[PDB]
């Protein structure tokens, strides 16, 4: 109902319902690890 | 100019178990000639037989011995009644006669299709002019065996 | 049917996916085997009614199968038994041709078994048949192309048994 | 005669036999040709080794303590839930007789007679009435 | 389901369905809409769920998400948490058909050689799912908290 | 064997969904029939031995059947065809109960055709008896059970002819 | 392939392959590096090639994409731009293979009927592979650039 | 096939009755809704193709059923499941007129479930596209003849079901 | 089954043949690798688990098969995969250790392609898993037995295909 | 022993011993003193042996000794040296047996359940042996080091 | 840059720049908003670059984060995560410069020597920024993640 030009779109295979890659965001958390380390320190 | 494509859909069902049109396909050629009368419902038959699109959908997912049971439900209108009629028809789609004009001759597939097209029987009952019809129960004396 | 090539892209198409560097690996190692394929199908076929004989000579005839009580026993019966010989060597050669054996499933192996069953038809000698068939192609045919053409009448070998 | 498949028959004691030993004698060699009894017990019935909470206990402990036999240990097998589950359940209920057959008395049917004694047992009695003629044959008992 | 169930046992004696296993029926279809009512408010808050009980999880049990840990780094921890959120939903289908039945076929029957071969620490999965029933509880009536929590203390029970 | 319930679970597992909006309202449709059901069984349970009776004595007997030529002659295959009739009443009882014919395929119609061919068995006789069982059954259950419980008598009959 | 059509053939006239039949799959298999060159460079650029096809699509019909128009809106839009990446795609399964039978079974067999239900134009789709056929074009040599336009070409011919 | 002119007189010539007064007050509850049979079917008929397109657009496209590893996937099967469609829309359509659903059985049913088993046609999908143009339908055709479109729709899906 | 040594027992038997020069030269052949092969079978024994694990990661998990849909899916498949694995892999190692594979056709193969399509498993994708297995198999085995053990796996994997 | 291995075997079939089983009963006593000082050596350094193999199992699994470790402490270390000197023992026995019938009865039939029970991880129990393997190899000539090794890798195979 | 290296061979021998020297100034320059583009997506995402590398990185190799590794800690850790973005920070300032001059002066040149110092594995810290690549080819479309990779291989290039 609008313009042309969202025609930056991914072209992927999307995943599927259990990849190890939906849970990946929600991976990184809260523990003493490689992502605890703050960045800008 | 209906009476022809009432009867000429009448063809893809009859040959192809179903008409072709809503997929899109169709003998197009060949097709045509029959409309404008050059050739007979029996030579379009029997192109429709030797077509590539019939070689792709009876002939090339079923054996030999498969053929020939199908080909005389498509071209006939009835099972093979005995065991001498498989022989007949088993060795003439299995030899290659040879390739005589543009070709596709003694064929497998070519040459079985002619021998039930001309043969006695077929043009009998649905000599040229007709379209092959399912000659079950209520048509015909049915065998019993 | 299939070949080498459409295997891959039939099993590419159902997950909608481009063809990737496994796939286009696979395609490869088919075009780079292809020339040889051809010059042993016209080997084959050239030689057609002679593998026949040696093969029934080696695998067949001179026995009770011959014999009156034999299948193949009657004019009748030998002309059929060779005119199957015939088949098996012919598809063996396009599947060789093809690289993949969907044709000998498609085109000769379906319901097979159970004809031969229900007409008699020996089992196990039609297999040495084939075998030995496949013994005099790998002779013909030469290194280049002996294991190629070998594999698919194994195919259909131990599609009877 | 070496044609055929092994048989394997527990002769060996097991009984928890006792003797004159150590009393908490860490190796007693034989406690251990019982157990792969047990486990082809499993390969005839089922074919194959079930998963860790399918097998059935308390019907091996039994037989290892020397409480019941191996016809009693086949019968508890036999009659369990897992053997139901896997080959009478899914099928039309002809084909899980002849199936069942081949297991427990190792060879198919002979006939319509013997096939036919089956269907109608099981119409009446169930998986249940089924087993137990397998199991309750005068040949079972001649044979194994 | 508790229907599953039921007429298994009918089949296998081969005789029509008996009066208590009728009343279970009937028990079950009313239980049916508080249960299919369960299940969809836990279907609501699944990614809170998820997340909090993997946060749960790893104060519990950090030495998973270490060096030697089977879901050491960011991956290793996001297959982890999908397969939190696997377990719970199988829990939501087990709630809704009044039996266990299905959950077990799709999730625990077979789950000991799986983790193992994955060589994945049974019994912090077992913990993971606890944290899952406080998280899920905690939105729920007392009543209906219960009747969820027999299904997660299943779970628990059969990776075991 | 699948039911209502087990038929939607499935058909959202392989897509690992879980359960929608849709999916409920189907549930919802199925839980609302559920009690209806549980009284048609009880009433099919303990007149089973009548309707067979009375759909045996509408459909099968008094007749060339049970004479000497018959299929049903002989206390043998009297014995069979009854004990056969009281398989069909009571599978349908339970795909009935489970709102979903699935075990009727699984346990009853798998194979069955050909072998009543095998046997001999007359197929349009049978299907005769099944629906002559159907129409006792309706008259049986009432208004509130006659067309679920009919269409699974239906399910049978179709998947014989 | 050239190798499915010459045996296909062969077959049905129940017959060893031809000379001429022989000669086309020596002559394509000598061809094998060249296409698949030409599969992977389009294959690479897909997700620039779709772009460009679908600019100069609306240049040309605006309308599609306006009040009455099959694509109309951001999502009506998506669609068309994804069925454009599936015939490029096919394309490139084409070229590799020599000749149509995949490209054929997968989307021009029944899609006159698929489109007609949709109330696709048919005609503006004819238009979407032109487009592609000049933006994957110039990302190939002249020889390439031809051998892969009969394909291009083909499916623009189907549509019709 | 039979319609409710038809079947009740083989009903009754099968008992040899002629017809009496409970078979000619059913011929009358036949030919009293006659007229509206008709309307409906003008209305149909001339709707078709917009029913099937209304009815995919609510229960089947925009799915993982058209996408690569659904059954509806490729242009030659979304023509194969349209083309069903138009089958079922088109018998129910000829039930309604004939007031019986024996056509769906002999012409559309028989062996259906199987046949779509054997290739992988998803059935529950098939169900909810059936459900789908019954709901166009019974907008389209009103009040007058709502009610009796519907039950061949839903005589069709708990055929497959 | 037969080993190395009883196949050549049987190929002379068959000719009533006391074992001559050429028979005695095949038996040395086999008898000369031996000690080789039982230290390969002891590694792969004891590393069983790891190789299954190492072949399904490369090869399998991670995935679509281990995703709803997928073949693999489900504890109870995913179990029956490994499982299946397993056998692959210990019978590998008999073949190996006898050094003829005629035990893989007896007990591995004959009927094995039927009874996957019967049940939809996956082809192609267990071919894989047996090349995995086999590139696993030959680290650890070492220059020794690398080529032995590898042409076991390669019978497997062609007697699918 | 091989000597029961042999006999057991015999029995069981109600027949005297083949020759192949006296073979390799003459085979075996030959390498007694051998086996006896594979022993001795091993059982003169247990110390050192199962020291160092808990360095190595706890550089490739730090985390076992990590909070959530099932050796996570100082006895909970302890303990753990210590069993793999129960192992270490088992093994003498079993070379100096000449099979495995000693080892299997104490030590492995059971262990699965045993470990469990205390969620042990049995996997790198079988990398403290792999440790133990890779120590006591370094303190024999070549030719015992592989017979001894045998062993050393059996019990790693039971434990799995 | 392209200049700073072609200049320098202009006044080394006294002269003016070439036809040559001027044509590649020309073609070098004409390319410049893609290489601007390059670094900005890559500058865009350098936190999830880095620690995506790290994670990529630590399962390739872990020991450096244990007991006796370089890296063992949090802010042992926290320095290796920094080398690697000053590299990726080096990564961009070359793809925009067209060579290496920059990148070598300020992270090459006295590396090997540094990171030998300290004793760090320098292949281990390849890895980690092949690692990085990864992560962040996978944040730019096909085009501008070639671009930007050249640019990561190099520096895995030098570090060898
Ligand atoms: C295109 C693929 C294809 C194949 C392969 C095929 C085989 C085939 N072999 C047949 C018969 C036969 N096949 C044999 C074969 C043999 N007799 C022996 O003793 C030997 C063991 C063996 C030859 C090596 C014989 C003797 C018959 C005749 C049986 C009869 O008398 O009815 C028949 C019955 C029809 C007929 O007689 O022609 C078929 C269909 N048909 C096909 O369409
Ligand atoms: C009852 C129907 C019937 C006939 C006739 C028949 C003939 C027949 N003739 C054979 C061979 C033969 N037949 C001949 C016959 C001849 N050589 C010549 O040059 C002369 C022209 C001719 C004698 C007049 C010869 C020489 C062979 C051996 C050929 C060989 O072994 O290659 C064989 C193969 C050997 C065997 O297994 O028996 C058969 C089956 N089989 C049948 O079922
Ligand atoms: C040759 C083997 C054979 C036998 C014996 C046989 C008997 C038989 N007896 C029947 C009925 C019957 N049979 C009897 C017999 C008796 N009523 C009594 O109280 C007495 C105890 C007894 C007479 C001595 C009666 C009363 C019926 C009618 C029952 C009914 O219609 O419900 C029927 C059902 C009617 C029919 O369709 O023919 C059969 C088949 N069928 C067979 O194939
Ligand atoms: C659990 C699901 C299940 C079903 C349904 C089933 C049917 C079934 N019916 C059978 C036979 C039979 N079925 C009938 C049935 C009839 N005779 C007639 O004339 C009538 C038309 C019809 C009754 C209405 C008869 C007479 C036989 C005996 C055939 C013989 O003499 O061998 C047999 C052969 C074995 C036996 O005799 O028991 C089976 C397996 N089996 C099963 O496991
Ligand atoms: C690989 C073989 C294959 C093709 C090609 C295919 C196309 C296809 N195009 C669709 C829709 C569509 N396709 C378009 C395409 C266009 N609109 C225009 O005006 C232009 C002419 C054109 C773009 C160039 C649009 C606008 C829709 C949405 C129509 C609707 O939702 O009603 C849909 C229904 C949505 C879905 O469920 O995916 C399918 C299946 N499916 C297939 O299996
Ligand atoms: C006159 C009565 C009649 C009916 C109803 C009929 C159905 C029918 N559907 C078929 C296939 C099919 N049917 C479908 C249907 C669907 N695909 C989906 O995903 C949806 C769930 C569904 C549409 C709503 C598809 C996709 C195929 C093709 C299967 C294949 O690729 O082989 C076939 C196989 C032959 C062919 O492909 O044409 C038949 C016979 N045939 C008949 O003679
Ligand atoms: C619905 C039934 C079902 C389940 C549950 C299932 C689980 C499952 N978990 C996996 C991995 C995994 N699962 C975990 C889970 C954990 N790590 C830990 O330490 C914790 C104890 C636990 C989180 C609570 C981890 C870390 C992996 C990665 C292991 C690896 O890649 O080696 C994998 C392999 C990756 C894949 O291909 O998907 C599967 C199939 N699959 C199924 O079909």
């Amino acid at each position: 109902r609008k313009v042309i030009d969202s025609i930056k779109i991914e072209d992927p295979v999307k995943p599927g319902d259990f990849a190890n890659f939906l849970d990946m965001a929600r991976g990184i958390e809260s523990r003493t690890g490689v992502w605890s380390i703050s960045y800008e320190s | 100019s209906d009476e022809k494509e009432r009867v000429v859909r009448a063809a893809y069902r009859q040959v192809f178990e179903r008409d072709l049109k809503a997929y899109g396909q169709s003998v197009s050629e060949a097709e045509s000639k029959v409309k404008n009368g050059e050739i007979s419902v029996r030579e379009f038959v029997r192109r429709l037989g030797k077509s590539e699109l019939y070689r792709r959908e009876f002939y090339q997912p079923f054996i030999n011995s498969r053929v020939l049971e199908l080909a005389f439900k498509h071209f006939l209108g009835r099972a093979p009644e005995s065991r001498a009629e498989v022989q007949k028809y088993f060795s003439i789609i299995s030899s290659p006669i040879v390739r005589g004009q543009s070709s596709m001759p003694s064929g497998g597939l070519y040459a079985l299709i002619d021998a039930l097209i001309d043969s006695e029987e077929y043009t009998s009952i649905f000599g040229e002019d007709t379209v092959p019809y399912l000659r079950n129960l209520g048509v015909e004396a049915q065998p019993s065996w | 049917m299939q070949d080498a090539i459409t295997a891959v892209i039939n099993n590419y198409d159902v997950q909608g996916k481009y063809l990737d560097g496994a796939a286009l690996d696979k395609l490869k190692a088919y075009f780079t085997t292809g020339a040889v394929r051809v010059r042993a199908a016209a080997v084959i076929s050239s030689n057609a009614t002679t593998i026949i004989k040696e093969a029934a000579a080696k695998a067949l005839i001179y026995s009770d199968l011959t014999r009156p009580g034999g299948n193949m026993y009657t004019t009748r019966r030998y002309a059929a038994c060779i005119r199957d010989m015939d088949y098996f060597l012919r598809y063996a050669t396009y599947a060789m041709l093809a690289g993949d054996p969907s044709i000998l499933d498609e085109r000769v192996l379906n319901g097979l078994k159970e004809t031969y069953n229900s007409l008699g038809v020996p089992i196990a000698a039609t297999v040495g048949g084939i075998q030995a068939m496949k013994e005099v192609v790998g002779g013909l045919v030469g290194p280049d192309a002996a294991k190629e053409a070998s594999i698919y009448f194994d195919y259909l070998s131990s599609g009877l048994s | 005669t070496t044609l055929g498949p092994k048989i394997f028959k527990l002769t060996q004691n097991v009984g928890f036999r006792s003797k004159g030993m150590v009393q908490n004698a860490g190796v007693v060699t034989v406690e251990g040709s019982v157990q792969a009894l047990i486990t082809a017990a499993y390969q005839q019935i089922f074919g194959r080794q079930l998963y860790q909470g399918q097998r059935l206990k308390v019907a091996e402990i039994k037989l290892e303590n020397g409480e019941t036999t191996v016809k009693e240990f086949v019968r508890a097998l036999g009659r369990s839930e897992i053997f139901r589950k896997l080959y009478w359940e899914p099928f039309y209920v002809c084909k899980a007789i002849e199936y069942i057959h081949r297991r427990l008395l190792g060879r198919p049917t002979y006939d319509r007679v013997e096939n036919n004694r089956y269907f109608d047992i099981a119409s009446k009695k169930g998986f249940y009435g089924v087993v137990d003629a397998m199991l309750n044959s005068n040949e079972y008992q001649e044979v194994f | 389901s508790v229907l599953t169930k039921a007429i298994v046992n009918a089949d296998a004696e081969a005789r029509y369905l008996s009066p208590g296993e009728l009343d279970r029926i009937k028990s079950f279809v009313a239980s049916g809409e508080r249960r299919l009512r369960i299940a969809q408010t836990l279907t609501e808050a699944r990614e809170r769920i998820v997340k909090q009980a993997g946060d749960q999880l790893f104060q519990i049990r950090p030495d998973v998400v270490s060096p030697g840990g089977n879901a050491y780094g960011e991956k290793m921890t996001a297959l982890c948490l999908r397969d939190l959120d696997y377990y719970l939903r199988l829990v939501t289908y087990g709630i809704v058909a009044g039996d266990v039945t299905p959950i077990e076929e799709i999730g625990i029957i077979g789950v000991k050689e799986m983790y193992n071969s994955l060589q994945t620490p049974i019994p912090a999965v077992a913990e993971g799912v606890r944290a899952m029933k406080n998280v899920a509880t905690s939105l729920l009536s007392g009543d209906d908290a219960a009747e969820a929590g027999f299904y997660f203390d299943y779970l628990v029970g059969a990776m075991q």
